[PDB]
Parts: C-alpha cells; sequence; structure tokens
RNA sequence: GAGGUGAAAUUCUUGGAUUUAUUGAAGACUAACUACUGCGAAAGCAUUUGCCAAGGACGUUUUCAUUAAUCAAGAACGUAGGGAUCGGGUGGUGUUUUUUUAAU
C-alpha cells in the first residue's frame, strides 16, 4: 500500500522549484527552491542545487509519509521558453534516485494560443 | 522539392507493387459475417 | 542563500520559528464514483478536525486530477486524466463526483503533425440533469489507403459539414444522458467510434477524440443522489465507556 | 423533513471538559438514553442511538420516549395506521430487513452492483460489431419494483429486469424486420456463447418475446448471475424505428 | 544508518547497521540490551544492543509506524512490544515467540504514546493518539478485552500512563493528570501563551520526576512526586 | 528500427532494466526488474537515453548521455526571440547550419557539447555551463552576427575551456 | 435456433445479393431506355416504392 | 527567500513575496494545423456559428450585338518541353462507401 504526492517541479530561469503536494493541490509539503541550498546567487538554477533540493524534499516527504510521487514538470510558460531547462531533469533524476517511487511523468507548461 | 518528387516516386512504386500483389493473390459466425 | 549576499531589509522581521503542522494535519482517503473500478485513488491532508473553520467545510471544494490508467488498471488509456471534485465528506472517506477531463498534452502534441488538417468542435450542452458542459472534440484527416498525394487536406466546406455533424451527434449523445451515464459512456471511448462511423461517409477521418469536458454550472447538492452514485451508508454508534 | 427523517442517531452538542449549558440541557432532557460517542472522523458528540425498524418510523419511538419522560409517565401514545399500511409493502427476505428502515435501497444497490459486474464483463469481450451503449431500463433500476429484489427469487414477475444494448451505427444491418431481428438473435447467440466460454460462473438462456406484436422472432437472452439476479437483454438498432415508419 | 555509541571511555561507533526505512521512533527497554526501531513502512526491527545486530524483524504491520513501548521487568519471561501506528491501530508483539498477540483496529489517527504495566498475567495497557482517546485495555496473554475510554481533551503525545494508577497526557503544553477507573483531570499545568505543544515526556527516578521537551527547543522539569501530593 | 540492435544491450546487459517497443501507441516502455537490477537511478538514465535518441541526437550521443550521467539536455525555440517570420526563419536555420553543417560542427567541437536542430526548435546536450555557452553563441548568431565574429568569440570561449 | 438463424441467413443473403445485382444491371428497357439506378441501391422494389412516395 | 544578469544592484517579501489550488473580472491575440498552399485591385487576410451583400474559375446548343483597349484631368481605397499542386468539369472502374429519411 502506497500513497501519492504530486511533484510540481518548476524548471524556471535563474531558479528551480520543487514542492510536493498531496494530490488535491492545496496542502503543499516542503517548498524548497534552488536558492535556499547553494550560496552563490549565480547558480541558484544549478543542476546540483536542484539535486540537493530534491534530496531534501524526498527526505521531508518520507518523513511525512508519502511514498510515490506523480511528477509534473512545468517550465516558465507564457511567451517564454515553453520547454523544461536542465534543472527539471536534474530534480527529476535526483528524486527518482532517492528511494521514492515515481508515477506519470507529464508536462504542464502553459501554451499561449498567441498572446502578446 | 526534389525530396518531394522523390517521395512521390517512392509512393507510386510502393502502390504499384501493392496492386501487383493484390492482383496476383462456424455456424454463428457465418450468420454474423458481413459486419 | 548564504552569509555574504545581503540582509535586504526583509530578514529583520523575525521569523516565528516553528509550528510543526504535519503533527496537526489529518489523513483522509478518496472514494471515486462507482462508474469506474478501483474507487480508492489515494489520500489527502486537510487540517485538524476542530471547530472554527472545521475540516468538513474547509474540505468539499477541491479537485483531484487522477489518471484514467490509475482508475481503470488498463494502460490502453494512459492519457485522458480526469478531475474529480470532492463533494461530500462522510466518515473519513471523501465521496467525490465527476468534474472534468483533459488529455495529457504529450498525446495531442504527438498526434498533431503537418501534412494533415485537424478539426475542432465544442458545444455548450445541458445534460438530462442541470449540468452544462463545454464538451470538446478533436479530429484529424486520415491519409486514405492507396493514396499518392502528400496532402490529404479537407476542402474547408467539408470542414463545416464535419463540424456540423459532429456537434449534432455529440449534442444528442449528451442530451440523451445523465452525467454518470456520460462518464460511463466516455470511459470505453465510444462516442469517438460513433463519430467515425457516422462521419466516415464524408471524409476518412483519422483518430477522433473528445479531450475536454468542462462543467460550467452544477444543479444542487442532492446528498442522497451522491450517496446513490457510490453505495449507501449510515454512521452509527461507537462505545461511550465513560 | 424526508431527507433525515429516519437517521438512526441524533447528534446533539459536542463534548468538552467544561460542560456547556446546551450539553446540560441535552443531559437533563434525554438522561437514561443519552450517551457521548466518538464518530468515525474523531469528534465526540452527545447523541442517542435508535434501533430502527421496518414497521415503524423512528420518530414514533422518539416521541414515545420524549413524551413519557416529560408530559406524563402514563400518557399512552396510540397509532396504528402507520403500523398497518407501513408493512403492506412486502417484507423482503434479506439479512435484518425487518430491522432496517423503509428508505433503505440497499437491495436495489446490490442489484446494480451485480449489474456493474455484468456490465464490465459484457464490455471487455470482443464482438464483430461491438457494444456502443448498454443501459438498463428495468423497474429495479428505477426503484419501483413491488418487492425489493432479493437474490435467487425466481417466481417474482418483476425478477427479470430488462437491460437494452445498442451496437455501433453500422450500415450493414439487413433491410426487413424479420432478418434484422434474426441478426439480433445472432448477436445474442454470440455473446452467450462467449459468456459460457470465458465466464462459467454466469449462465444464460434465451426467451421468446411477444409484447411487441406481429414479429414472433424477437428473442431476448436472460443472464442468471452468481450474485443471484437475472437480466433480460434486448438489442436495439438504429434501423428499428425507421423500419417501423417504413411499414 | 543506525549507529550506537558506547557512552563510556570507548566512545567509538560500536555497531552500525543498514536499516530499511528512514525511521523516526526508537525505544530501548526499561532494562538494557533491547532497542526497538521501526521505519516509515511496516517493519519493526528489534536489536540486542550488546552484540549489536537484528534479533527480530516484525514485518507485520501497515503504514508508517508511530510510537511504541517495551514491557520489561528484569529476569522475566514475557517481553512484549507495543507497536503503535499512523492509521489507528495497536498490534502487540511479544519477543519470546515472535507472534502477533492481538490485532486491535479501533483508532482514527496516529497512535502516539502507549504504555504497558501489570496490576494483579494481567498486563493492562493504554494507547493514546492524535485523536483524543486513551483507550486502556486489559490485555490478557491468551485473549483480551476492553475497559473504559476516559477521553481527555488534548492531542496526546506520549501519554505516560500508570503513575502513583494515574495517567499523564501532554500535547498542548498541558500536562494533564487523569485518574483511572473513572474520569477526572486532577492535575494540569498552566497553558502557555504560545501555540507550541509537548513533543515528549521523560521519566526520571522511577516515574517520579518528569522532563518535558516541547515543540519549542526548551525542556522543563515537573516533580510529579511532589505536585501530586500537593490544584495546579 | 535501424538502431534498435545497438540501443537495447546498453539497456539490458550493461545497464540493468528491460525494454518493450510498444506498437500499440508507437512508444518505448521501460521496466526495472526487482529481482536483480541494481542502480536505483538507472531507469531514469535509460529513459533519458531513449528520450535524447528519439528527440534527435544520434545514438552514440545518446549513449554518451547514458554513461557519465551529469550531461543534461536543454531545448529552446527560434520563435521566442525577434518573432522570426518564415523567410527570416529560413535565413536563421541556414545561418546556424552554415554550409555543409560547418558552423554547427564548429560550435560542437568548440563548446564540448552536441546540438541538433529541427525546423523551429533546437536542442543542445552536454554539461550545464557548456550548454549555457553554446546557447549564448547560438542566440547571438540567431540575432544575426558575422560568422567571423562568432568564430573569434568561440576562440575566446575555447580558451576559457582550456 | 442456431440452425434456424443459419438457414434463414443463408437464404436471405442469397436473395438479397441477387436482387442487388439485378437492380445494378437492369440496363435494357424494351424501348431503348436505360434505367438510372443510383449508386449502391439494392432493389427495384425499393426504387419503385421510393418513386411512388415522391409524388 | 523571490526577482533580475556576464556578475551584480534596484525592487518585493513573516501585513506571508515566489510556488501550489479553486475561482472571478478585464482587455488584446488567434499556439501546433502552416505548405514554396487559398483569397483580395493593393495594403493585407487565419477560432466557431449566423446574417448581409459581393467576387473568381468552371459548366452552358441562354441572351445582347462591337458595347473593346489605352492613359493626362478627376475619383475611391491604402525560345520550347515535363512533373506536381489548388479550384471546376468529363470519362473510367476498385476500395472506402452503403441500404426507402434528405443530400451527393
Amino acid at each position: 500500500s502506497q500513497v501519492f504526492g504530486v511533484a510540481r517541479i518548476y524548471a524556471s530561469f535563474n531558479d528551480t522549484f520543487v514542492h510536493v503536494t498531496d494530490l488535491s493541490g492545496k496542502e503543499t509539503i516542503a517548498r524548497v527552491t534552488g536558492g535556499m541550498k547553494v550560496k552563490a546567487d549565480r547558480d541558484e538554477s544549478s543542476p546540483y542545487a536542484a539535486m540537493l533540493a530534491a534530496q531534501d524534499v524526498a527526505a521531508k516527504c518520507k518523513e511525512v509519509g508519502i511514498t510515490a510521487v506523480h511528477v509534473k514538470i512545468r517550465a516558465t510558460g507564457g511567451t517564454r521558453t515553453k520547454t523544461p531547462g536542465p534543472g527539471g531533469q536534474a530534480a527529476l533524476r535526483a528524486l527518482a534516485r532517492s528511494g521514492l517511487r515515481i508515477g506519470r511523468i507529464e508536462d504542464v507548461t502553459p501554451v499561449p494560443s498567441d498572446s502578446t | 522539392t526534389q525530396n518531394v518528387i522523390d517521395e512521390r516516386k517512392l509512393r507510386v512504386q510502393k502502390q504499384l507493387d501493392k496492386e501487383k500483389n493484390i492482383r496476383k493473390r462456424d455456424v454463428i459466425e457465418e450468420a454474423l459475417s458481413r459486419f | 542563500v548564504g552569509k555574504n549576499k545581503r540582509l535586504s531589509k526583509g530578514k529583520k522581521g523575525q521569523k516565528k520559528r516553528v509550528v510543526d503542522p504535519f503533527t496537526r494535519k489529518e489523513w483522509f482517503d478518496i472514494k471515486a464514483p462507482s462508474t469506474f473500478e478501483n474507487r480508492n485513488v489515494g489520500k489527502t491532508l486537510v487540517n485538524k478536525s476542530t471547530g472554527l473553520k472545521s475540516a468538513s467545510d474547509a474540505l468539499k471544494g477541491r479537485v483531484v486530477e487522477v489518471c484514467l490508467a490509475d482508475l481503470q488498471g488498463s494502460e490502453d488509456h494512459s492519457f485522458r486524466k480526469i478531475k474529480l471534485r470532492v463533494d461530500e465528506v462522510q466518515g473519513k472517506n471523501l465521496l467525490t463526483n465527476f468534474h472534468g477531463m483533459d488529455f495529457t498534452t504529450d498525446k495531442l502534441r504527438s498526434m498533431v503533425r503537418k501534412w494533415q488538417t485537424l478539426i475542432e468542435a465544442n458545444v455548450t450542452v445541458k445534460t438530462s440533469d442541470d449540468y452544462v458542459l463545454r464538451i470538446f472534440a478533436i479530429a484529424f484527416t486520415r491519409k486514405q489507403a492507396n493514396q499518392v498525394k502528400r496532402h490529404s487536406y479537407a476542402q474547408s466546406s467539408h470542414i463545416r459539414a464535419i463540424r456540423k455533424v459532429i456537434s449534432e451527434i455529440l449534442t444528442k449523445e449528451v442530451q440523451g444522458s445523465t452525467l454518470a451515464q456520460l462518464t460511463s459512456k466516455l470511459i470505453p471511448e465510444v462516442i469517438n467510434k460513433e463519430i467515425e462511423n457516422a462521419t466516415k461517409d464524408i471524409f476518412p477521418l483519422q483518430n477522433i477524440h473528445v479531450r475536454k469536458v468542462k462543467l460550467l454550472k452544477q444543479p444542487k447538492f442532492d446528498v442522497g443522489a451522491l450517496m446513490a452514485l457510490h453505495g449507501e451508508g449510515s454512521g452509527e454508534e461507537k462505545g461511550k465507556k465513560v | 423533513n424526508p431527507s433525515e427523517c429516519d437517521k438512526l442517531v441524533t447528534k446533539g452538542p459536542a463534548h468538552s471538559e467544561t460542560m456547556s449549558t446546551e450539553a446540560a440541557v441535552f443531559k437533563n432532557f434525554w438522561g437514561i438514553k443519552s450517551s457521548l460517542r466518538r464518530f468515525k472522523d474523531g469528534s465526540i458528540t452527545h447523541c442517542c442511538v435508535w434501533s430502527t425498524s421496518s414497521s415503524e418510523p423512528i420518530i414514533s419511538s422518539i416521541v414515545n420516549f420524549a413524551l413519557q419522560k416529560h408530559v406524563s409517565k402514563k400518557a399512552q401514545i396510540s397509532n396504528e395506521t402507520i403500523k398497518k399500511f407501513h408493512n403492506f409493502l412486502p417484507l423482503p427476505n434479506l439479512p435484518s430487513s425487518a430491522k432496517t428502515s423503509v428508505l433503505n435501497l440497499s437491495s436495489f444497490f446490490n442489484l446494480k452492483k451485480s449489474f456493474d459486474d455484468l456490465y464490465k464483463i459484457i464490455f471487455q469481450m470482443k464482438l464483430p460489431l461491438s457494444v456502443k451503449s448498454i443501459l438498463p431500463v428495468g423497474s429495479a433500476f428505477r426503484y419501483t419494483s413491488l418487492c425489493q429484489p432479493v437474490p435467487f427469487a425466481y417466481s417474482d414477475p418483476d425478477f427479470f429486469q430488462d437491460v437494452i444494448l445498442e451496437f455501433e451505427t453500422s450500415p450493414k444491418w439487413p433491410d426487413e424486420i424479420t432478418s434484422l431481428e434474426k441478426a439480433k438473435t445472432a448477436f445474442l447467440l454470440k455473446i452467450q456463447e462467449e459468456l459460457s466460454a470465458n465466464s462459467s460462473t454466469y449462465r444464460s438462456f434465451f426467451s421468446r418475446d411477444e409484447s411487441i406484436p406481429y414479429n414472433l422472432e424477437i428473442v431476448t437472452l436472460n443472464i442468471l448471475t452468481p450474485e443471484g439476479y437475472g437480466f433480460k437483454f434486448r438489442v436495439l438498432t438504429e434501423r428499428d424505428e425507421i423500419l417501423y415508419l417504413r411499414a | 544508518q543506525l549507529l550506537k555509541i558506547f557512552h563510556l571511555k570507548t566512545g567509538k561507533v560500536v555497531r552500525s547497521m543498514k536499516i530499511s526505512s528512514p525511521s523516526y521512533i526508537l525505544d530501548a527497554d526499561s532494562t538494557s540490551t533491547l532497542l526497538a526501531v521501526g521505519g516509515t513502512d511496516g517493519s519493526i526491527i528489534v536489536v540486542d544492543i550488546e552484540n549489536g545486530y537484528i534479533t527480530h524483524s516484525f514485518k507485520g504491520h501497515g503504514g508508517t509506524i508511530s510510537s511504541l513501548k517495551f514491557y520489561g521487568q528484569l529476569n522475566s519471561k514475557i517481553w512484549l512490544l507495543a507497536s503503535g501506528d499512523t492509521n489507528g491501530m495497536v498490534k502487540v508483539w511479544d519477543l519470546v515467540k515472535r507472534k502477533c498477540l492481538h490485532t486491535l483496529q479501533e483508532h482514527t489517527s496516529a497512535v502516539r504514546g502507549l504504555d504497558i504495566i501489570e496490576v494483579p498475567p494481567s498486563l493492562n495497557l493504554l494507547s493514546g493518539g492524535r485523536d483524543d482517546i486513551i483507550n486502556l485495555w486489559d490485555f490478557n496473554m491468551k485473549k483480551k478485552c476492553k475497559l473504559l475510554k476516559t477521553l481527555p481533551v488534548n492531542q496526546q503525545v506520549e501519554s505516560c500512563g500508570f503513575l502513583k494508577i494515574i495517567y499523564t497526557a501532554g500535547g498542548d503544553a498541558i500536562f494533564q493528570l487523569i485518574d483511572s477507573e473513572s474520569g477526572s483531570v486532577l492535575k494540569r499545568t498552566n497553558k502557555p501563551i504560545e501555540e507550541l505543544f509537548i513533543i515528549g515526556v521523560l521519566p526520571i527516578l522511577s516515574n517520579s520526576q518528569m522532563f518535558l521537551v516541547l515543540s519549542d527547543q526548551t525542556l522543563q522539569l515537573i516533580n510529579v512526586e511532589e505536585d501530586l501530593k500537593n490544584t495546579i | 528500427r535501424n538502431s534498435w540492435t545497438k540501443i537495447y544491450p546498453p539497456l539490458v546487459e550493461h545497464l540493468k532494466l528491460q525494454v518493450r517497443m510498444n506498437l500499440k501507441t508507437k512508444s518505448v516502455e521501460l521496466r526495472t526488474n526487482p529481482k536483480f537490477t541494481t542502480d536505483p537511478g538507472a531507469l531514469q538514465k535509460g529513459a533519458d537515453f531513449i528520450k535524447a535518441f528519439t528527440l534527435g541526437f544520434d545514438l552514440d550521443d545518446s549513449i554518451a548521455l547514458l554513461r557519465l550521467d551529469d550531461l543534461y539536455i536543454e531545448t529552446f525555440e527560434v520563435k521566442d526571440v525577434k518573432t522570426l517570420t518564415g523567410d527570416h526563419l529560413s535565413r536563421a536555420i541556414g545561418r546556424i547550419a552554415g554550409k555543409d553543417g560547418k558552423t554547427k560542427f564548429a560550435i560542437e567541437n568548440a563548446t564540448r557539447t552536441r546540438i541538433v536542430l529541427a525546423d523551429s526548435k533546437i536542442h543542445i546536450l552536454g554539461g550545464f555551463t557548456h550548454i549555457r555557452m553554446a546557447r549564448e553563441s547560438v542566440v547571438s548568431l540567431i540575432l544575426g552576427s558575422p560568422p567571423g565574429k562568432v568564430y573569434g568569440n568561440l576562440r575566446t570561449v575555447a580558451s576559457r575551456l582550456k | 435456433l442456431k440452425e434456424d438463424i443459419h438457414t434463414h441467413m443463408a437464404i436471405f443473403e442469397q436473395r438479397e445479393a441477387q436482387a442487388q445485382e439485378d437492380v445494378q444491371s437492369s440496363i435494357v428497357d424494351e424501348d431503348g431506355f436505360t434505367l438510372v439506378v443510383g449508386k449502391n441501391t439494392k432493389s427495384l422494389n425499393s426504387i419503385r416504392k421510393k418513386i411512388l412516395n415522391k409524388n
């Protein structure tokens, strides 16, 4: 018997977010960023920064009790890159390694229908 | 455009060979045929 | 970030150290409607069941976007995730109902290619209940067998005919049904084959899908009807011993 | 209020350490039949359980106790109309159905659960022209059977509920009514053949119909399910009403 | 990664094991040489601490595992284990026959804080929870039954029962003393002006002094053996 | 299908997992076997391996993503910068490809990375700061610069590489 | 009823197919004329009763 | 902590910034389909549906009978050959199609 969170891995520019939520979407669990692990302000979008960020999220979520994670990668959307950078795959590799069962990898990046 | 004309020649060749192969070639299911 | 960066006049406001909320949170599990199989879809944190913004009414608004392969156990539709609105909380089990449906975007982004034209349709239709749906439909031109030309384009006066007949027949398929019946006829993907059978006369029409059902107005609660969609239940005694 | 008219517990005030005035009111009002219970969510509430019954509503026993505790201990409550034609409904031979209420529909819901089992089995098989929509139309499915459907009840004429199924809109249906009804018998023969092939725990037997007149060849099948219920399957086609309009 | 440091002048890592799940509850015996640790899946290993390695596995359970307790009197032949849970249950194991003694599914949240004693094998136990129910049981060796529930209004964390037969409870920074066989809070500390609550009770000098480690990083002393013979 | 004989042995006997080429939805699904497969990130590495191969890099490049796991794969578009109407888009992809692939191979051998480019969307795989160097050189060239100037800039970036 | 549906379908598809080809090649009228049939129509009785209904 | 860059910085943020979810409002635009394809006198023109008129090609054993072209002034708007494709028509004769509801 396993229970499921939802990753919502944000592969932004100049930053990376990982925060697993229970699969409604309200009760977020352990928001981390790329900034709050590294100390340089130059590579707060580092793949290594996202790696240990996802490691700390995996530790806190195993502490709470969720074992599998439906993972959803979101790029910055809008009229911008529309496609995950390197930090998304870095966090994905990290929390796929770190003892956490992974389900239903997707892409929830917004598409504009030709906005401004 | 050369690649387009080449792909059309490939498709015409494939269709001529397919037509050549086409030209050279229980009770309840008998009642339940034709569907 | 670190120690050498900045204080930035926002860290002077002090931190309000620890609340440890996961010792206070509470686990519920979700029961999907009985049109599907495997109605247990997972668990949800809420809050502690106290008064003054209680749990049973801080609940009952949310949605969950579960996958249809996770509901049916069959990987033939790994796409087409649905959204269940949690509606009636009843004894640790969130009884939910249907709220929407959408394709995972990789499926349609791999379906659409060039050298074919795609058709869209969408109607606002009331069911036999008082739900109203902006139900959608996507369609694609089939490259006919024994074709030669690369194009396979629709004449754009066939497009009005295909869109008219597809809006007419799925308007009929909604209006002759209730919402539970609409889910139980949308799950084994049968209005797609109905569109293809009733529309293969005009054009060859590669794979048809519906890809979106958006609810826009809900009738009422009808607690008894929602309990009828799952199974009955009567919460009764536990021993006092004091 | 007919929604919670027969709710078998009455949740009064919540429990705390400081016993509030409404808790004292509830204690002094009920007394010997009040209690404080935990419900399944975890909260603690003063309440009163009520052994429900089929020949009564529980409001009878509630007004009986709440008058014989307050107005007089000899004021006799007399009613017999409710007890007389509240059990003119046939008492369905179920587990504890005399103890259950009358707004309970669990026999209908058990029948629909067996129907969902048959529904999944009849979908995930394979036909030469697969099922478009199978849907029930029966009296138990509209909750208006006279007796509540108990499993294995053969002799009730409202036993065999009718489910209809419509196939895909295929143009290859034949023209006249005797041949298309015979093709409907062919499809039913196919599905009962595969049903006895793969799912031996069910059973099937055919039945002539006569309610639609002047075509003696309308055949249904009837599924006897291992849960204990039977179903009468009728195939509908798109050609039927235009055949009748042609006639 | 489980480790043990011998506290004596050899402060080296004596034994080091690779446990299965990241665990968050440990308890050693009232005696020495028994250490029980259960992960965040269902697995409660117990370890003899002298020659440190696994002496029992106890797959057994379901969900992540809440607090637990030993039953230890020196030179006995009983040696039970308590084994709380997150989905509310208490599944008591022994250690002399490796068997599930009694399965008990009755609670509604995480079963924190359970305690085992005997009063003349009687062996009454008591299991609190994040729900407000402390729910003591008779717990015979062969077949068991239930007695009173006596319902404190807290969120009880480490309900150290059976003081001098009087229970404790903490979980709102409120140390409630409750009589047994009937219900009355009789000693209860001052509720503070924070929101932070009791993480842990700790018995000193054979259940006579009480350490109280808070959700805040503070730790208080109570002196139950004076303030029970004392009100507040 | 033509590279399937070289794809699956680094998915079976070198790396421990198992493959299926599903003709149902024309995809590739990868299971990990609980009995003997080590390396709990090998499923993710093999998935990203076939993802790079189906995305457009060659199979030796995808094997270079499989081994030496710290090489990631960035992707962006022509349409984000300067909005690139179709004639200018043809100028853009012809300018990035050069003549006989020579400017693309120059960026490839310079910044220790490997790129591929579709009609409007390009992909660069390598190490992360080499991705950033190649991306800034590509976005300067797609803004439109003399190739001699971008050759000199890549001489300076290769001097940073040494 | 299995042998009944076998025999009834066996004679019905035969008479349907022969009526279909009979209306699909019914070119000769006795005075020079060629009957317009329309595509994939199955019966001379069908087009006859259709042209009676379209009055 | 968020932003932002080659690094920064400014700014925002414990009155909860970024992120998450449920919505609601506002204007603009019509992602992929998109091509050496379509239209318009030209600039330009891409969501659906309806109305209002117009236009082009084709079809034609229909009518009028030189009504044509070219532009100041003025006016409105701003050398021969072959393949493929789009729109229309004719003929052929296989699969898609289907059959007494209409259509083609």
